[PDB]
RNA sequence: AACGCGUUAAGCGCGCCGCCUGGGGAGUACGGCCGCAAGGCUGAAACUCAAAGGAAUUGACGGGGGCCCGCACAAGCGGUGGAGCAUGUGGUUUAAUUCGAAGCAACGCGAAGAACCUUACCAGGCCUUGACAUGCUAGGGAACCCGGGUGAAAGCCUGGGGUGCCCCGCGAGGGGAGCCCUAGCACAGGUGCUGCAUGGCCGUCGUCAGCUCGUGCCGUGAGGUGUUGGGUUAAGUCCCGCAACGAGCGCAACCCCCGCCGUUAGUUGCCAGCGGUUCGGCCGGGCACUCUAACGGGACUGCCCGCGAAAGCGGGAGGAAGGAGGGGACGACGUCUGGUCAGCAUGGCCCUUACGGCCUGGGCGACACACGUGCUACAAUGCCCACUACAAAGCGAUGCCACCCGGCAACGGGGAGCUAAUCGCAAAAAGGUGGGCCCAGUUCGGAUUGGGGUCUGCAACCCGACCCCAUGAAGCCGGAAUCGCUAGUAAUCGCGGAUCA
């Protein structure tokens, strides 16, 4: 149960209490940022190659 | 265990963002989802000409996509051919004013992304992995730089046994930020594995 | 062969003697000679093995030596190990209590959110070209919208609105590009096994001072020099030496946060100065302070004294700051057949009315027990009540909620500001002040169970969080053991954020 499970992500069957999360290039489950739509992994891929818009490396 | 990612380290200084804009946090999420899309379907169908970035500039509604290619011809034809069926396709997902250019490459031996995908190449066609490292990077520094440096991974030979192949010339200071090192990675996909390949190119300083 | 030998030959030669012919069996048995005896000299075989051995590399190791490091010990402060509870694991249990992680480097770890969702597990009802992809064939149907019955839902049965086109066209009508109902074929789907078939990403040795290349020179060769040595450094940092002279990955340097001052800019700041103030920087006025965020200056052992061949060490002044000024990001060649096929990707293996797919209920939350990480404590340097101060970094449109009204309260009715340095979360808490307890299992401690309520949600029995009354358990400082931290650190106090009904 992987690809049934992302297909069951998108609709929105009865009671919307079991509208869950879930990551767009990784089929992620756990861990689903709402402000990139996205992983943990999968976000910081992207961040190292500079497809995030001024997303830098922090340092404080 | 280590070695972090040579392009996120530079960011700030030297490596300037492959996408570059603005939005607000309703929109990052959105803009971000097309952004991929995007370089996902350009990914395929242009792979023939070599396509080593696709940067994306904005400001409301008005995408700046521009590829950078060392072969240009590919993405035209003649006159307008092909150029024409693209523009179409793109903006078949978004329904904005889709703004497409090409730009070219000077010397693709000194662009990474494709040093990368020339030896994931010349892998799939079952060539000595020793030699077209060695190979390549000769290319490279000959054709006039400062470092450059070659890796790739397991089933070297399509041997049970995965190991790790090296090789590389000049200085390559990954360490350091004053640098400016290009880097690319290619997938060889074979019947017995899946090979990685890593690029790096030392270019200029100061 | 190398280690070495070298007129005291192991060199070059001649004479005569003794001796070896793979390892174990075995210097044994038998025979013989000798011996008081113990035993000695001479000395096999069957059977069995793929080697047994010499010198010399490079490592690793030592209950070896030398120089030197690190909260390693030592000096010191606060803890676990004992109680009660929260959480992760072993075990037993079970219809199932899904899988993974295993000394340091697994155990508040994947899990930055399990009531159905999740969800991979079990019981029970159902569905097959399938919940998703790509393409072909065939009559209907070619978009779409609303109900009926049955059921636990899923599913299965079933009643009504009816199509803007390329285009024969007044019209019957008819070719048809989307898109979907249905049969059927090529195919989808599997968190099914393989992390010793793999990529990528991460852990670790270790932020340790190391790991190497080219040429030359040395050795029959593995390999060596360079990179051993003296000085010095946080450092293969630098100096000086040298059959070597250079060079690369490392360290350092460039990049970010805190410190001091300037330049640029004024809806945050300011009686700083006169001004009116219902005394609220409220008001006109004003960038001098404070702040905000952007570009700079400043420190280089540059100055002086001493020690030194030099590198540099000690000491003094100016200075907001020195001898890496305080924190970050950054982690070499490689090691652990390390971790992950359950984020994803991927070779091979295996299942294709089920090892696929949908729902309803259960389970992950079980409990005679065992270990790890934690919370609240056993009290007077304390607990309780009223009043009164001083933060920072962040977060907010079916979001944070000012301010009212009701309720003991949780909350609930109204309703202003807000895209947010202009409104809101919001009170920080310890502290300060004055009132009560008087050494007690107590006004210490808040476990457990009875009763009564609120809020999210379709739904809180298994399983949620809060509020109120009543119950007030064990604990009077913890056996053997065992952890952390060298300065704004330890200790202690509260605030915010990701995930999210």
């Amino acid at each position: 149960a992987r690809k049934a499970l992302i297909e069951k992500a998108k609709r929105t069957p009865k009671f919307k209490v079991r509208a869950y999360t879930r990551c767009v290039r990784c089929g992620r489950a756990r861990s689903v940022y709402r402000f990139f739509g996205l992983c943990r992994i999968c976000l910081r891929e992207l961040a190292h190659k500079g497809q995030l818009p001024g997303v830098r490396k922090a340092s404080w | 265990g280590n070695k972090i990612h040579p392009i996120g380290f530079r960011l700030g200084i030297t490596r300037d963002w492959e996408s570059r804009w603005y939005a607000g946090k309703k929109q990052y999420r959105h803009l971000l989802l097309e952004d991929q899309r995007i370089r996902g379907l350009l990914e395929k169908e242009l792979y023939s000409a070599g396509l080593a970035r696709v940067d994306i500039e904005r400001a409301a509604d008005n995408v700046a996509v521009t590829v950078h290619v060392a072969k240009p011809g590919v993405v035209i034809g003649r006159g307008g051919e092909r150029i024409r069926v693209l523009r179409e396709e793109l903006a078949k997902l978004t329904g904005k004013n889709v703004a497409l250019n090409v730009q070219e490459v000077q010397n693709p031996n000194l662009s990474a992304p494709l040093v990368a995908q020339r030896v994931a190449e010349q892998i799939e066609r079952r060539f000595a992995v020793r030699r077209a490292i060695k190979q390549a990077v000769q290319r490279v520094m000959e054709s006039g730089a400062k470092g450059a440096k070659v890796i790739v991974s397991g089933r070297i030979g399509g041997a049970e046994q995965a190991r790790t192949e090296w090789a590389a010339q000049g200085r390559v200071p990954l360490h350091t930020l004053r640098a400016n090192i290009d880097y690319g990675f290619a997938l060889a996909r074979t019947t017995y594995g899946v090979l990685g390949v890593k690029a790096y190119i030392f270019l200029g300083e100061v």
